[PDB]
DNA sequence: TCCGATCGGTACCGGACATGTAAAGAGCAGACCACCGACAAGT
């Protein structure tokens, strides 16, 4: 399903200042971000694993290193 | 498909006479179950096979 | 063991949903062994026992609530000795703070866990209260403590 | 806190594909490291 | 009132073709057949 591409973003370890300061050039992207209604790393880390994998229960370092392996190795 | 029923059917049968617990049990019932389905209608629900 | 037919079942409309009056996705987890559903309540006897029910529910809450009154008092004795001990021989300020807020963070996991336990039990006692036919027990711990 | 109801939702998820179901379900139970076995 | 899922359908005649892996081994018993010994009664 769709999920805000804020939540991916922070997944990947960028902070709010990060994207404000990085996409500060458009208002779609601060719109998003604005109704993300969803703050820090782990939580979104977490609803990403949730989102892609249902049913498995989520930990600190499962959901990276299926990220990981999806995009990065 | 016949073959894939019976034999979920059988080993249905003798986890019953043994006396598996309920979690065997289950699971070798909603195989059944899906084996039936499968046989009936392919790919109503599920994967097909 | 007998199987439900898939032409009745997996349809648009569902033919069992709307005889049963029960959901498609209540169906599916049914079926499939997902969740129990009751399929009848014998009202009268859970009205005829009810108060004792409901006073041996009250009798398991005092009794919880005693217990975590006794970890409380047994967190407070332990304290008190950390408090005699540092009395006996001199120490620094940042280990007696540290020790406070440990038992804080002790006494208040104590408090949330028997909250947790209360909010369980008033979770299983209006589920019984509110128990009817054609009802979705999803929860497994929930049903087998039932 | 949200972990916990992360991990309720989780272990309440339809889980429609039974070999999941499955593993959830093994999933439940512990181990016996040592002793347990020979008491059982 | 709006909308993310799910299911139904999408021309005809001619023709064409056939699967690709195995982690083993041993001890004991049961059923059936090709080779045989005796022993008295009917031929």
């Amino acid at each position: 399903r769709r999920q805000p591409v804020t939540v991916l973003l922070k997944a990947l370890g960028w902070t709010n200042e990060q994207i404000v300061e990085r996409f500060g050039f458009s208002e779609i992207m601060m719109g998003t971000l604005e109704k993300d209604t969803t703050s820090g790393t782990d939580e979104a880390l977490l609803d990403i694993y949730r989102k892609l994998r249902p049913g498995e229960p989520p930990t600190k370092e499962s959901a990276q290193t299926l990220l990981e392996n999806l995009f990065f190795k | 498909l016949y073959r894939r029923v019976i034999n979920r059917n059988n080993r249905l049968k003798r986890l019953i006479d043994l006396g598996a617990p309920e979690i065997i049990v289950n699971n070798e019932k909603r195989m059944l179950q899906e084996s039936v389905d499968a046989l009936f209608d392919n790919g109503r629900r599920g994967r097909p096979v | 063991a007998p199987v439900t037919h898939i032409w009745y079942f997996k349809g648009v409309p569902s033919r069992l949903g709307y005889l049963l009056d029960l959901a498609p996705k209540d169906l599916e987890k049914i079926i499939y062994f997902a969740a129990y559903v009751i399929t009848s309540v014998d009202d009268e006897m859970r009205h005829n026992e009810l108060s004792t029910l409901e006073a041996e529910m009250a009798v398991e809450k005092k009794a919880v609530e005693d217990q975590r009154d006794a970890d409380l008092e047994a967190r407070a004795q332990k304290l008190e000795a950390d408090l005699a001990e540092l009395e006996a021989e001199g120490a620094k300020s940042d280990v007696r703070r540290k020790v406070r807020d440990s038992g804080e963070r002790e006494m208040r996991q104590l408090r949330d866990r028997a909250q947790r336990e209360l909010d369980r039990l008033d979770e299983i006692w209006n589920t019984f209260t509110k128990l009817a036919p054609k009802q979705l027990i999803v929860d497994e711990v929930l049903y087998r403590e039932l | 806190e949200a972990l916990r109801q992360a991990r309720k939702d989780a272990e309440l998820t339809a889980s429609a594909d039974s070999v999941r179901a499955y593993l959830k379900q093994i999933g439940k139970v512990a181990l016996l490291n040592a002793e347990e076995e020979v008491e059982l």
